[PDB]
C-alpha cells in the first residue's frame, strides 16, 4: 500500500513497484507566488499543462569505477519543448520540481546511490595556484552541464571543497538495490529573490553518487543505466521580449 | 533593563527577545506519509 | 521549550509486531527510535538550559574581518586607504557564516587603530563609509572628504575605539554566499571563467580612511575592522568546509594532497 | 540529522573506501567487526558528521547519541550482527561473552535494512567536556563495537562481499554548552 | 656524546653555569648546608659530588641541575641545558601547535607512557620516529620535516612521564623526538659509527630477551668497540660477541666480568649475542662501535 | 507488521526483519514468586536492570557434517557479567529467560534448525556396561558445558534415549531458511521447589539441531554461524554469603 | 535572629533532681547549659547585631590570587603570559576557604597592571581567557588572539584596573578543595602517587594577556589577580588548619620541626 | 538603592537580601533522643 | 572478616549479661530432615 505509486503530472505517468515514501523538501510545496511577495507588475503566464508534466533525460551506465553525475535543474531542461521554449522568451522565471531516478537491477546485484538536491550548488575549480592568472576555474560546461551532465573528479568532497558524509542535510534519498529502484524528492522553489532569470541561474542541482560500489558475479546483466525525469511544478513566467540563447 | 535603545532608528538596538521555536521535523522526517514510531517504514 | 527533554519510566516488552529498532534509512528521513520505546529508562526531569545554541547567540561574536594599512609616506605617500567591506577574507568567521546558504542579519562594525611598533598619539583620524557609485577619494586632501550626503566618523587615536550599527542594505530579501550562476548574458568562455560565482547582491561599497592634518605624518598605522552580526536569519544550512581556504572570492581546493574529513587509525579492529 | 560517521578513516584507503565497513563470511565462529569511540569531540570516526563539528564549536556537551548502521550488500544475503555499547572502565572487550553485557542490540537482515543503536546517558555528572585523554580521562563515553551474531551467509553466484553504512545523530536530551573556537583549522594563508 | 642515559644521570662535565647564553652561575656542592644534597652526607661520588659547581643530578631527576644563588624570586634551583647531553637516538624538542602536527601518523594516549612503549608502539607499526609530549602522548611519524613549528629548549621540555618518574615525557605543547631504531632486538647495521643500545633501553629489559645484532661494512679495514654504560648484577644473562663466517666466539661478557674500555677486531661479519635470564634484571648496555676504513 | 519485531530489556535491544511470532512457553508469564508459595524468610534481592537483559554468548559455524549443539541456561551466563557475580554470592534463585536465536543466510541456501527447551534435560551416558565400576558417566564439561556449549554425538535419541521426532511436546520453533532467520522462545521459572540454587542444578536447557543439512551451490558464502543471546526475566537472589567458584 | 540573644531573670534553687551543669560528654553532644539554670542572671535586652558573622559578609573580600610576569624581551622573548586559574598558591585566601569542604559561588576579579620600577604608560593590554579545550596561544601575534568564541578584555595601562563577572562553571554541583581519590583507574604505584587527591572538577582553563602591538615593547609589566567572591554557600566545615603549607596543589607537612597549635608557658599552674 | 544591575544574566549582580537562618542544632546537638535541659544526660 | 558477611549480633558485657542470637529459617525446602551427613548433605543447616 505504499510501495507502490502512479505519479502523474499533465499528460505523464510514472509507475513503480519497489518504492519508498516521497521526500518533501523542507516541508513546503510548491506554490504560486503570492501578491505581498511580488515586485513585478506585468501579469506571468502559467500555461500549466504544457510546462508542468514529466521530462525524461538521457540514460548514464554506471560502471563499477563510477564516481557520479550531477545536473543543474534550470539548465537541463532549458532547451527541450514547452518549457524551454517559454523561458528563452522571458526574463523571469518561478517553479519547484519533482524528481523522480530509476535505478533497477536482480535481487544477486548490490551496491547503493545517494540522491539529494543542493541548493546553489557552486562547482570549485581544482588546483593549487593562488595567483589571479592561474587559478583554474570551471568552464561553462561544467558550471552548466546541460541536458547530458557532468561527472565528478573528487566526489569525496563533492567537487566543492565540502565533504560528502555531511551532504545528508540536504532533502536526500537513499538507492539501494536491496530495498528499492527509484527515489523520488518534491522541491520548492528556493531562493532569495521572487522571481530570477532561468538562464544566468541555476537555483539548484541534483547528485547521484555512488558510495557502495556496483558488484555482481560472473554471468549476470552488466549495463545498468541512470534514467531520471523532471517535473516543473508551479510554473511562471514574466518579462516577455526576444528569445535569447544563452 | 536589556538596554533598549535610544535612536529613532530600529536596528542600532541590542539583541531582542529570544525565541524558541525548533520545528525540527522539517529537517528530521521530510515525508508525507507520517511514520508511526512503533511500525515497520516499509509494509 | 526552555529545557531539553525528559524521560519517562520504561519497561520490557515481549511481543510480535512492533519493531521500534528498524528505522529505515531509504526514506530519507531520521531514525524516530527513543530511549522509551528500548532499554529500561528511569524517570529524569532535565532543566540544561538549550538558550545557548540558538542562531543569536552563536552570531553574536564580533571575530576580525580586514586589516587596513595607511603608510603615509612622504614622497610615495598615498594618505588614504580604501578597504572593499567583505568578510571573506579571515577563514574563522567565513567558516562559521559558510554554514548557511541565506542569511540576513546587522553589523556593529568597531575600529581599533594602533601604530607599527606600538603608541598611542593623539592624532585624529577620519573613517568614511563611500556607498557603490560615490566616488572614491584620491589623496589626502582629496574634494570627497567633505563628506556632505556621505556618514563618516571623526575619533582620535588615544579615544576608545569607534563602534557604529550598519543596516541589512542589500538589494534582495537576504544574503548569500553561494550563486550558481552569471552576473552577464551573453557567450560564457570555457578556458577561465573569472565571472562564474561572482556574488552580485554583496557589493557594499568601500571604506576609507586618512589623517586629518596640513603637510603629513611621518607614522604608520594599521586599523582593524570587527564586525559583530545581531538580528540574525539564516535558511538552508549547508554542510561546514572540510578543505583549507584557497581563494579571496572563490571556494577552491587543492585536486592533489587532499585533506581527509578524519584522522588515521591503526586498524579498522581497535578503538583507540 | 544523521550523517555519516567515518569508520573505516585508517590508511590503504581512499576517500569513498573511506566510508565504509566490509563485511565478508569468517570463519572462525565468532570475530569483532569495526570498532569507535563515542565522544562526538574527540579525533576519529565522529569527525566527519555534523553532529561532530557542532559539538567542537562547543566546550560541553550533554545528552544522548545515536548510531544507525545501514546494509547495503545483496537482496539473497542474510546474517545477524551484535551491536554493543559499553560505559566506561576497562578496555575495548576481547570476546563477544565479554562485550555484551552492556548496551547491545541484535540486528537481523530483513526487508528493513537498517538498525538504529541508541546510546544511553550513562555519565556520572551532568556535562562531558569535548576533550580527549591525557589527564582528561574522566569525561570518556565508552566503546561502540560490532560483532558478528551468527554469520554472513550468502547463496552461490552471488558476491560474497557487502558494505555497511554507519550514520549518526542527536537526541532530544541533547544540549551544548560554552562556546568557543573549533580546532579543524589553525593556520590560513593570506587571501 | 657524554649522556648515554635517558635522564642524563651519568653526566661528568665541566659546566657551572645554567645557560652558556644568558644564565646564572650554579652553587657549589659544598656550600649547601641547607639543601639535603651536599658532598657532608654524600662522600665519595654518589651521583658526582666534589668541591665543584657542576650541573649533576644525584636525586634520579629527568634531567641534569644545580643549585642557584636565592634572588628572593622563590627558585633556587634551574635544570642546566646542556648541549652535548643527548643519548644517540634522542633527536630533541620541538613545538607542537594545532591540526598540522610535527608527525604525520597514528596516535596513543595512555595512563602510562614510558619512553620504551612509545618507542615500541611507533616501531610495531613500520614508523621511523617516535613522539609524546604533556607526559600522555605517543606520536608516529615517517615524514622528514618534524622542526616545522621551531626547535625549542631542552629545559621546557622535562614535563615527568606516567608509567616512569626518571624520564621527561617532553611537555604541554612540547613534543621530544625519538628514533624508533633504540632499544630493539636486531637490526641490519651499516652505518659508519652508529650506537647499540639493550631491549627496553629506557626501561628495564624483559625476560627472555634473546635478539640478534648483525654488523655489515661495506670494506672496512677493521672496526673499533667501546662500552660506555654496563650494568648487569647477575650471573645468569650475559653479552658475546660471535663471528659468522665460521661460527665462532670472539669474547664472554658475564655481569661478573669487566669489560674493556676498547679493543679492536680485524672483522667486519660483528655478531652481537645477548641471552637474559628471568630472575633479576637491572639495566641494558650501551655499545658504541667504530669501523675503519 | 508480525514480521518485524523489537526486543528492548533494559539497555539491550533486537531487531529483526524476518520473525515468526514469539513463542510464549506453556502460556505462563515469568513472574515474582508470590507469598503464599514462598519458604524462605530473608528478603530477596531484586536488580531488575544489572541482571535483567540480553548477554550475547558465543557463535558456532555450521557445517554440513554438524549434529547440533545444547547449553544449561542457569549455568552459561553463570560468570559473566552481574547476574553471575550475583548467582555466586547468593544461595536461592529464581528467575524467567527469554530466548533468541539467530541464524540468517542468502535465499540460495536450504536447511532447517530445531531450538527448543528441556526442562530437567539430564544427559545420558553412552555404554552397554552394566557393571557399576564401569558405567559411563558424563564429566562436568558434558553435563553444564558453561558459556561454550557442548555438542551432540546422537542426536537421533537427544544425547538421552528420548527420540527426536518425540520432542515436539516441548516448547520449540524451527529456523527455516527460506521463511525466517531467528527464533524466539520466552520461558517461565519451571521447578518443584521455589527457590534453588543457580550453580548445583541447571533448570532446563536450549538445544539447536540441525534435521534439515544445510546445502548450497559451488561459489556461496560458507560461514554460517548460529548466534544465540538470552534475557534474564525476573530475576530474584537469596541467602547471601561468600561468593563461591562452582 | 536580627540580633544575638536575650537573658530572662534567675533565682535560685534548692531541691533536688534537676541538675543541668552535669551534660556528659561521651554523647558528642555540645553542652545545653544556659545563664538562667545557673548563677542568677538579670534581665537584659541585647541589640549587637550578628550581621557580619555571615559566610557572605566573610567571603567578600578581594585577596591577592596570582602574579603573571610578562618580560618581552628581543631575543630570548615570548609576548604571551599564559596562568593557570587556580587560587591555592597564597595561603591566606587558600587558609580561610579551606575551612569547608564544598563550597559554591560567583567571582569578580580584578587585574591590576604595573611595570616593573612603576610607571603607567598608555600601552593597550589583552586579557584572554581560555577554557580548557581552547588552544593556548603561543607567540604575541598568534593565531588564538583574534578573540572568535571567546572572551577577551581590550584596556589600557592608565586607564582603571578591569573587572569582569565569572559565574559557577564547575562540570559538579559545588566546588571541592579535599578529594580522597584517584582521578582515573588502574593499579596505583606505592613509591610516588603523584596523582592521588587531584581534584578533577576544579580546572577552570588558563589567563592570558599579551601587549596589541606590531613589533615589540621594552617593558616588564607584573599584573596581580584580586578574586572576589559572592552568592557564596559552605558545606561540611572543616576544622583550620594549623601547619604551614609547603606545596602548590598538595597539602602536606614537615613531619620533623612540628609547630604546636598554642605557644609555651612557663608552668601549668600559672595564668601569665 | 542597594546596586540592581543593569544586564540579562543574573550572576554579574552585588549581594542580594541577606538571610539569618542559623539552625545550629544540627551541629551542637546530632542525637536521636532529645536531651531534656534539666536532666541527666545518662540514666 | 568472612564470618561477618552472614546474620551476626555485636553482643556487649553490660548490666544485661546475656544477648539471644536469632537463627533465621534459611532452608531451600519448607522441612529438613534431621540427619547427620554423607549423602545427606542437602539438609545441612550451617554453622554458628
Ligand atoms: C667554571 O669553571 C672554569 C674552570 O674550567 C672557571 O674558569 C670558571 O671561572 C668557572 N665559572 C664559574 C661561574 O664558576
Ligand atoms: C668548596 O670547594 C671550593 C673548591 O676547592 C673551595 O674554594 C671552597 O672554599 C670550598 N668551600 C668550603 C666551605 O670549604
Ligand atoms: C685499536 O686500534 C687503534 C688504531 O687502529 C688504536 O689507537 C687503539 O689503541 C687500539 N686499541 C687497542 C685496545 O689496542
Amino acid at each position: 500500500s505504499d510501495r507502490v505509486a502512479q505519479l502523474t503530472v499533465g499528460n505523464s505517468s510514472i509507475t513503480t513497484q519497489e518504492a519508498a515514501n516521497i521526500v518533501l523538501a523542507y516541508g513546503e510545496w510548491p506554490e504560486y507566488c503570492p501578491d505581498t511577495d511580488a515586485t513585478a507588475v506585468d501579469k506571468p503566464t502559467r500555461p500549466d499543462v504544457s510546462v508542468n508534466r514529466f521530462y525524461t533525460l538521457d540514460s548514464k551506465m554506471w560502471q563499477e569505477n563510477s564516481t557520479g553525475w550531477y545536473w543543474k535543474f534550470p539548465d537541463v531542461l532549458n532547451k527541450t519543448g514547452v518549457f524551454g521554449q517559454n523561458a528563452q522568451f522571458h526574463y523571469l522565471y518561478r517553479s519547484g520540481f519533482c524528481l523522480h531516478v530509476q535505478c533497477n537491477a536482480s535481487k544477486f546485484h548490490q551496491g547503493a546511490l545517494l540522491v539529494a538536491v543542493i541548493p546553489e550548488f557552486v562547482i570549485a575549480g581544482r588546483g593549487s595556484n593562488t595567483k589571479p592568472n592561474e587559478a583554474p576555474h570551471p568552464g561553462f560546461t561544467t558550471t552548466f552541464p546541460g541536458t547530458t551532465g557532468a561527472t565528478f573528479h573528487d566526489p569525496y568532497v563533492l567537487d566543492s571543497g565540502v565533504p560528502l558524509s555531511q551532504a545528508l542535510i540536504y532533502p536526500h534519498q537513499w538507492i539501494n538495490l536491496r530495498t528499492n529502484n527509484c527515489a523520488t524528492v518534491i522541491v520548492p522553489y528556493i531562493n532569495a529573490v521572487p522571481f530570477d532569470s532561468a538562464i544566468n541561474h541555476s537555483n539548484f542541482g541534483l547528485i547521484v553518487i555512488p558510495v557502495s560500489p556496483l558488484k555482481y558475479s560472473s554471468g549476470a546483466t552488466t549495463a545498468i543505466p541512470i534514467t531520471i525525469t523532471i517535473a516543473p511544478l508551479n510554473s511562471e513566467f514574466g518579462g516577455l521580449r526576444q528569445a535569447v540563447s544563452q | 533593563f536589556t538596554n533598549i535603545n535610544y535612536y529613532k532608528d530600529s536596528y542600532a538596538a541590542s539583541a531582542t527577545r529570544q525565541d524558541f521555536t525548533q520545528d525540527p521535523k522539517k529537517f528530521t522526517q521530510p515525508v508525507l506519509d507520517s511514520i508511526r514510531e512503533l511500525s515497520a517504514p516499509l509494509n | 521549550a526552555e529545557s531539553a527533554a525528559n524521560t519517562t519510566p520504561s519497561s520490557h516488552r515481549l511481543e510480535t509486531g512492533r519493531v521500534p529498532a528498524l528505522q529505515a534509512a531509504e526514506t530519507g528521513a531520521t531514525s524516530n527510535a527513543t530511549d522509551e520505546n528500548m532499554i529500561e529508562t528511569r524517570c529524569v526531569v532535565n532543566r540544561n538550559g538549550v538558550l545557548e545554541t540558538t542562531i543569536n547567540h552563536f552570531f553574536s561574536r564580533s571575530g576580525l574581518v580586514g586589516v587596513v594599512n595607511l603608510t603615509d609616506g612622504g614622497t610615495d605617500t598615498t594618505g588614504y586607504a580604501t578597504w572593499d567591506i567583505d568578510i571573506m577574507g579571515f577563514v574563522q568567521l567565513r567558516r562559521k557564516c559558510e554554514m548557511f546558504t541565506y542569511m540576513r542579519f546587522n553589523a556593529e562594525f568597531t575600529f581599533v587603530t594602533t601604530t607599527k611598533n606600538g603608541e598611542a598619539r593623539p592624532y585624529m583620524l577620519q573613517y568614511m563609509y563611500v556607498p557603490p557609485g560615490a566616488p572614491k577619494p584620491t589623496g589626502r586632501d582629496a574634494f570627497q572628504w567633505q563628506t556632505a550626503t556621505n556618514p563618516s566618523v571623526f575619533v582620535k587615536l588615544t579615544d576608545p575605539p569607534a563602534q557604529v550599527s550598519v543596516p541589512f542594505m542589500s538589494p534582495a530579501s537576504a544574503y548569500q554566499w553561494f550563486y550558481d550562476g552569471y552576473p552577464t548574458f551573453g557567450q560564457h568562455p570555457e578556458t577561465s571563467n573569472t565571472t562564474y560565482g561572482l556574488c552580485p547582491n554583496n557589493m557594499m561599497g568601500t571604506f576609507a580612511v586618512r589623517v586629518v592634518s596640513r603637510e603629513a605624518s611621518q607614522l604608520k598605522l594599521q586599523t582593524r575592522v570587527y564586525m559583530k552580526l545581531k538580528h540574525v536569519r539564516a535558511w538552508v544550512p549547508r554542510p561546514i568546509r572540510s578543505q583549507p581556504y584557497l581563494l579571496k572570492n572563490f571556494p577552491n581546493y587543492d585536486s592533489s594532497k587532499i585533506t581527509n574529513s578524519a584522522r588515521d587509525r591503526s586498524s579498522i579492529k581497535q578503538a583507540n | 540529522v544523521e550523517t555519516i560517521l567515518e569508520v573505516n578513516n585508517t590508511t590503504e584507503a581512499t576517500g569513498l573506501t573511506r566510508l565504509l565497513i566490509p563485511v565478508s563470511s569468517q570463519n572462525k565462529a565468532d570475530e569483532l567487526c569495526a570498532a569507535f569511540m563515542v565522544d562526538p569531540g574527540r579525533i576519529g570516526p565522529w569527525q566527519s558528521t555534523l553532529v561532530g563539528q557542532i559539538c567542537r564549536y562547543y566546550t560541553q556537551w550533554s545528552g544522548s547519541l545515536k548510531v544507525t548502521f545501514m546494509f547495503t550488500g545483496s537482496f539473497m544475503a542474510t546474517g545477524k550482527m551484535l551491536v554493543a555499547y559499553s560505559p566506561p572502565g576497562s578496555a575495548q572487550p576481547a570476546n563477544r561473552e565479554t562485550a555484551m553485557l552492556g548496551t547491545h542490540v541484535i540486528w537481523d537482515f530483513g526487508l528493513q535494512s537498517s538498525v538504529s543503536l541508541v546510546i544511553p546517558w550513562i555519565s556520572n555528572t551532568h556535562f562531558r567536556t569535548a576533550k580527549t585523554g591525557g589527564n582528561y580521562d574522566y569525561y570518556t563515553a565508552g566503546v561502540v563495537t560490532l560483532w558478528y551474531q551468527t554469520n554472513y551467509v550468502v547463496p552461490p553466484e552471488t558476491p560474497g562481499e557487502a558494505y555497511i553504512i554507519a550514520m549518526g545523530a542527536a537526541q532530544d536530551n541533547f544540549t551544548l554548552k560554552i562556546c568557543k573556537d573549533t580546532d579543524e583549522v589553525t593556520q590560513q594563508a593570506v587571501l | 656524546p657524554e649522556c648515554f642515559t635517558a635522564n642524563g644521570a651519568d653526566y661528568r662535565g665541566t659546566q657551572n653555569w645554567t645557560a652558556l647564553q644568558g644564565g646564572k652561575p650554579c652553587l657549589f656542592w659544598n656550600e649547601t648546608f641547607q639543601h639535603p644534597y651536599n658532598t657532608l652526607k654524600y662522600p665519595n661520588g654518589e651521583g658526582g659530588l666534589g668541591e665543584h659547581n657542576y650541573c649533576r643530578n644525584p636525586d634520579g631527576d629527568v634531567s641534569p641541575w644545580c643549585y642557584v644563588a636565592e634572588h628572593e624570586d622563590g627558585v633556587y634551583w634551574k635544570y642546566c641545558e646542556i648541549p652535548a647531553c643527548q643519548m644517540p637516538g634522542n633527536l630533541g624538542c620541538y613545538k607542537d601547535h594545532g591540526n598540522p602536527p610535527p608527525l604525520t601518523g597514528t596516535s596513543k594516549t595512555s595512563n602510562k607512557l614510558t619512553i620504551q612503549t612509545c618507542i615500541s608502539f611507533c616501531r610495531s607499526q613500520r614508523f621511523k620516529f617516535a613522539g609524546m609530549e604533556s607526559g600522555y602522548a605517543c606520536f608516529c611519524g615517517n615524514n622528514p620535516d618534524y622542526w616545522k613549528y621551531g626547535e625549542a629548549a631542552s629545559t621546557e621540555c622535562n614535563s615527568v612521564c606516567f608509567g616512569d618518574h626518571t624520564q621527561p615525557c617532553g611537555g604541554d605543547g612540547r613534543i621530544i623526538l625519538f628514533d624508533t631504531l633504540v632499544g630493539a632486538c636486531g637490526g641490519n647495521y651499516s652505518a659508519m659509527s652508529s650506537v647499540v643500545y639493550s631491549p627496553d633501553f629506557p626501561d628495564t629489559y624483559a625476560t627472555g630477551r634473546v635478539c640478534y645484532w648483525t654488523i655489515r661494512v661495506p670494506g672496512a679495514s677493521h672496526i673499533h668497540f667501546s662500552f660506555p654504560l654496563f650494568d648487569i648484577r647477575d650471573s645468569a644473562d650475559m653479552v658475546e660477541l660471535l663471528d659468522g663466517y665460521t661460527h665462532r666466539v670472539l669474547a664472554r661478557f658475564h655481569g661478573r666480568s669487566r669489560p674493556p674500555l676498547s679493543f679492536n677486531v680485524s672483522l667486519d661479519f660483528v655478531i652481537l649475542y645477548f641471552f637474559s635470564d628471568r630472575i633479576n634484571q637491572a639495566q641494558g648496555f650501551a655499545v658504541l662501535y667504530q669501523a675503519v676504513k
